[PDB]
């Protein structure tokens, strides 16, 4: 298996997981 | 080794590029959601509602700010809103919590920003149309209205007051 | 010169490549006091000293934008998608257009920065109606933007008198690439030429007292947002075909970057409404259908994540790394060439995550129009992009000079990278964190420094972030000119090969290469995406104009 290649994708959902979800609780806050 | 390496990162890829379409997916489901709360009010109508700047001042609802607070249903307030350079009329806008607020926004000159602080309405401002928004204020007090869009070199001092009383 | 009469192209490229980095370096003295501004620090009076024609704030960034997001993105993309495809087919292209191309631009650009010079146009980049500039800043932008379209009869002419020659042959990578990315340009291109030509010019010539803003807008980023794509494929065609060979390894897959490029080609240009998600008068099932389609086009980059990591993590193994983090540190971080591009996928990650952000319907009301948005970008275009054209400097301006670098020049290579890398990193976090808290972008907020208190951590990241990039500008400045104006010439060089990848064994897909190579027939899909998702809406805008008398509020 592409061990690094994989971490690096691992890295990047978590950073658009983090993003998404940040923002979405923030929608909500104002909402 | 290379015809090995090849295979598995190519069996992986497919692996990334399903749970990626996924994760895409359940965001657009989770997008969908906001569109069917109340929260969704804070996007424009999208209803062409054409205006003439030019007089916008002289006769209409913009025209007398004292006035641009009518009470529209029975726990409802239009709120006829001009920005302008540089500022928003009327200073302040006074409306009741709980109540839903429907923002009718349009301006004389340029294009500004309406973005309540605190909230999400967040709309731009065109001249010759009016921009139309939902909001229903929970919390009593003070809102600052923050121009966002670049309006000329007044841009930066731009802003207005929503107080929302108990 | 014997060389450029065998290869004149590497002389128009040159040319390209030089004036987009002097649009460069003028544009981006304007970015630390932007920077310094956005940290709650006035240092205007300075500048103005410095540059006494610079009546504002907002002219200069004006000229800030216009320069490095339109100019230099621009000459950049022309330069490496012509050269590059040229090189792959080893063949000549026409230098009678070329040259058109240039002068093109050249005059275009000269004819804009005159009104832009004298505070006639301060309108920003995106020059939204009814602020109006003077007409010799729509004209020269018309003429400098429609330069390109030149660009893409070059490299059709290109692809064809190769197919030509070679029946039943596929396109080759790099021209497959150069030709999707141009065919994607023109259909693009055409929302801007649309409001230039029928609204713009007329308007700013006197011919029509009005313009519809509403149209206007919507005119615009139909262009407005695949521009960013024609912006960072050029970067994108450098870390798939060559990054792969600097790094000491090979591109680990044909096929999946001929298909990041296909996706491109289709899903770059119906998607503008996520520009307009705070706009009246654009239907809320419009703005759905946008935002689905914007999600789609993040599938590309997505996928190019995938490949580029697997190809970096493929050649670090060759060059003996081993461990889950050892194909990392075995990689060439002693090559600015190398590190360049990678320090810019980097930032990448964050840039994308927030584009992703952007994208969804209602959460774009928690950021437009905030210090978000300039902290997105700036990851995106003002990092990857230019971070890429960057570390060419370090193979391509050899190549087209005979010009070597010294290993002094290297280092300082090194420095001006990882400071711009660095610098980008932490002003992304203090515009991220300003727009969170609801600072407007285009703001000259130093101006009313009692604003925004709630923003005193992130303006020190602002700050901090103004003088590190001043720092890497006035490094790369002296660089630059160190080795262009530098006083060896080993020709042997200039006839050097250029370092294009070994692409990784073995077999493929065939027929969906074959597929792929259908390309006008994506090249009407792609347009019938853009009637289809454009079209309605334009048709009740047309329909229903309201033009408005033009301002000048500066
Ligand atoms: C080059 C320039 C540009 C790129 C690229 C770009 C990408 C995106 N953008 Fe954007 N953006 C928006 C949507 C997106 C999304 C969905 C993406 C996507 O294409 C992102 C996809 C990318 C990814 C999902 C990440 C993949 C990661 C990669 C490829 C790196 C991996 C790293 C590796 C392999 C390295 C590892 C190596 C080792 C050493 C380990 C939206 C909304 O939907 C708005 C409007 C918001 C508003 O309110 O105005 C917007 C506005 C902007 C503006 C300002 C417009 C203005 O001035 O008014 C600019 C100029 C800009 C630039 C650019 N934009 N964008
Ligand atoms: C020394 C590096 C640079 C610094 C410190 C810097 C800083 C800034 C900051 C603080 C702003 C926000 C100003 C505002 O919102 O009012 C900005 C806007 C901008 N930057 Fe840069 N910048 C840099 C280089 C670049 C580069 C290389 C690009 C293009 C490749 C770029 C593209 C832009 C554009 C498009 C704008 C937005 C203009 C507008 O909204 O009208 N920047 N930059
Ligand atoms: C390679 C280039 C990277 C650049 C990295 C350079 C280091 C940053 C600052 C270090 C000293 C700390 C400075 C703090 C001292 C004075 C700050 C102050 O009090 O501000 C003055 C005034 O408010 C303004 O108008
Ligand atoms: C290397 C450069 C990278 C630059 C990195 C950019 C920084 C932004 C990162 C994450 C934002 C996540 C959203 C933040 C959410 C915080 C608030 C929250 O969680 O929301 C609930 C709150 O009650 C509402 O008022
Ligand atoms: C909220 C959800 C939690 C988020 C937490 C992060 C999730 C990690 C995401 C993607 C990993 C993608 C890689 C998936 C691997 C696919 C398996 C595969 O295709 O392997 C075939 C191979 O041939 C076998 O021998
Ligand atoms: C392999 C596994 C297959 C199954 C995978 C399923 C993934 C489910 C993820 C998200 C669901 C979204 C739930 C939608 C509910 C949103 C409501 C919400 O968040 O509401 C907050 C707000 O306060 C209200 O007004
Ligand atoms: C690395 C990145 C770090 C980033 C860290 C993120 C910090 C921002 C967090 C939340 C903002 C959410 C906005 C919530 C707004 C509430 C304000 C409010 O409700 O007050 C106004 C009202 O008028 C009172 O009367
Ligand atoms: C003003 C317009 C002048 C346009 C300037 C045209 C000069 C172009 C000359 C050029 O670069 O073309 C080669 C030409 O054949 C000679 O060497
Ligand atoms: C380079 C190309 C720039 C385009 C310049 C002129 C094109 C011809 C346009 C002719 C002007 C027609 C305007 C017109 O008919 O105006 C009617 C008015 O709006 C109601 O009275
Ligand atoms: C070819 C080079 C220039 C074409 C000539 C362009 C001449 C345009 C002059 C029209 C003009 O200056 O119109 C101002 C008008 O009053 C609006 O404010
Ligand atoms: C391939 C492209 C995808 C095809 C299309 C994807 C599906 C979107 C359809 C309808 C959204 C309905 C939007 C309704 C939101 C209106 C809310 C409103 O009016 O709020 C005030
Ligand atoms: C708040 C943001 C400011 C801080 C920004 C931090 C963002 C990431 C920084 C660096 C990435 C480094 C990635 C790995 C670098 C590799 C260098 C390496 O491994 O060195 C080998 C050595 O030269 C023997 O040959
Ligand atoms: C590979 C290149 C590097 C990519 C890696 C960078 C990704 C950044 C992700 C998250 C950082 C966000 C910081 C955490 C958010 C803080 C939330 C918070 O405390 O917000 C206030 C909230 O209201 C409670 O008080
Ligand atoms: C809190 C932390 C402090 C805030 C950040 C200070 C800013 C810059 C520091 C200087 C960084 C200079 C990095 C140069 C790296 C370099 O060029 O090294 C190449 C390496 O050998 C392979 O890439
Ligand atoms: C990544 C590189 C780290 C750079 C600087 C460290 C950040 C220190 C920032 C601390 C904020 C100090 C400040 O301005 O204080 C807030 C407020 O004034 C209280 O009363
Ligand atoms: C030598 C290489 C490493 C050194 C790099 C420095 C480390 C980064 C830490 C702080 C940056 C400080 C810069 C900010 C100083 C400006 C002062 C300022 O604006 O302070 C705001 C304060 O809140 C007024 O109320
Ligand atoms: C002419 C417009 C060019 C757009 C169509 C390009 C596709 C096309 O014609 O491809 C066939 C080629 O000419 C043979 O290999
Ligand atoms: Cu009105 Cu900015
Ligand atoms: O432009 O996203
Ligand atoms: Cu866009």
């Amino acid at each position: 298996k592409p061990k690094g290649a994989l971490a690096v994708i691992l890295v990047l959902t978590l950073t658009i997981l983090v993003f998404w979800l940040g923002v979405y609780a923030v929608f909500f806050a104002r909402g | 080794d290379e015809h090995k390496a090849h295979k598995a990162i190519l069996a992986y890829e497919k692996g990334w590029l399903a749970f990626s379409l996924a994760m895409l997916f359940v965001f657009i489901a989770l997008i969908a959601y906001t569109l069917a709360t109340h929260t969704a009010g804070v996007i424009p109508a999208g209803k062409l509602e054409r205006v003439d700047p030019t007089t916008v001042r002289q006769e209409g609802p913009w025209a007398d700010p004292a006035q641009a607070v009518v009470q529209t249903g029975p726990n409802q307030y239009t709120v006829y809103v001009l920005a302008f350079a540089f500022g928003y009329q009327p200073n302040p806008i006074e409306v009741p919590q709980g109540a839903e607020i429907v923002f009718k926004i349009t301006s004389p000159d340029v294009i500004h920003g309406f973005h309540v602080e605190g909230t999400n309405i967040n709309v731009e401002v065109l001249p010759g149309e009016v921009s139309t928004v939902r909001y229903t204020f929970k919390r009593p007090g003070e809102y600052r209205i923050i121009c966002n869009q670049y309006c000329g070199l007044g841009h930066q001092n731009m802003f207005g007051t929503i107080v929302v009383k108990e | 010169s014997r060389v450029y009469e065998a290869y004149p192209e590497k002389k128009a490229t040159l040319y390209f490549l030089v004036l987009g980095f002097l649009a460069l370096i003028v544009g981006s003295l304007f970015g630390p006091f932007q920077a310094l501004n956005y940290g709650n620090v006035d240092a205007y009076p300075l500048l103005k000293r410095l540059l006494p024609f610079v009546q504002s704030y907002y002219q200069g960034l004006t000229l800030h934008g216009v320069l490095n997001a339109i100019v230099f993105t621009q000459l950049f993309a022309q330069a490496i998608m012509v050269y590059l495809p040229a090189r792959e087919l080893n063949m000549r292209p026409n230098m009678g257009l070329m040259w058109l191309s240039w002068w093109m631009a050249f005059i275009g650009l000269v004819v804009a920065a005159l009104p832009l010079l004298a505070n006639e146009a301060t309108v920003l980049f995106t020059f939204y109606p009814p602020l109006k500039g003077h007409w010799a800043f729509y004209l020269g932008a018309s003429v400098f933007v429609l330069s390109t379209w030149v660009s893409i009869y070059i490299v059709l002419d290109l692809w064809r008198r190769w197919k030509a020659a070679n029946p039943g042959k596929v396109t080759p990578l790099v021209t497959y690439m150069a030709v999707v990315f141009w065919l994607m340009w023109f259909l693009a291109s055409l929302g801007l030429v649309l409001e230039a030509v029928l609204f713009l010019l007329p308007w700013s010539f006197g011919l029509v007292e009005g313009v519809d803003p509403l149209v206007a807008r919507t005119l615009f980023w139909w262009t407005g947002h695949p521009i960013v794509y024609f912006w960072l494929l050029p970067a994108y065609a450098i870390i798939y075909t060559i990054l792969p060979k600097q790094a000491g390894g090979k591109l680990v897959s044909d096929p999946m970057a001929r298909l990041a490029f296909l996706l491109f080609l289709l899903l770059s240009t119906p998607v503008g409404f996520h520009h307009q998600f705070a706009d009246p008068g654009i239907d809320p099932t419009w703005k759905m259908i946008h935002s689905v389609l914007t999600l789609f086009v993040a599938v590309p980059s997505l996928m190019t994540a995938f490949t580029v990591a697997a190809s970096l993590e493929f050649a670090g193994r060759l060059r003996g790394g081993r461990g889950l983090f050892g194909w990392i540190r075995a990689l060439p971080w002693d090559n600015p060439a190398f590190v360049a591009p990678v320090l810019g996928l980097l930032g990448f990650i964050p840039g994308g995550a927030g584009g992703i952000v952007n994208a969804s319907f209602t959460l774009d009301y928690v950021v437009h129009n905030t210090a978000w948005v300039p902290g997105h970008f700036h990851l995106q275009v003002a990092s990857l992009v230019t971070l890429t054209a960057m570390g060419s400097l370090y193979w391509l301006l050899p190549n087209l000079t005979g010009k070597p670098i010294s290993d002094a020049q290297r280092r300082l290579g090194l420095a001006v990278v990882w400071l711009w890398f660095l610098g980008m990193m932490i002003m992304a976090v203090g515009l991220h964190w300003a727009g969170l808290l609801n600072v407007p972008r285009r703001a000259y907020i130093a101006q009313v420094p009692d604003a925004y208190p709630h923003a005193a951590v992130p303006m020190v990241f602002n700050v901090l972030a103004g003088i590190v990039l001043l720092v890497a500008l006035l490094l790369f400045i002296y660089g630059l000119f160190s080795v262009l104006l530098s006083r060896e010439r080993k020709p042997e060089l200039a006839e050097a090969p250029l370092p294009f990848a070994e692409v990784i064994s073995g077999p493929e897909d065939r027929r969906l290469v074959l597929a792929m190579d259908r390309i006008g027939f994506w090249f009407a899909v792609a347009a019938i995406l853009v009637v289809l998702a454009y079209g309605p809406t334009l048709v009740q805008l047309f329909g229903h104009l309201n033009p408005v008398p033009g301002w000048r509020l500066w």
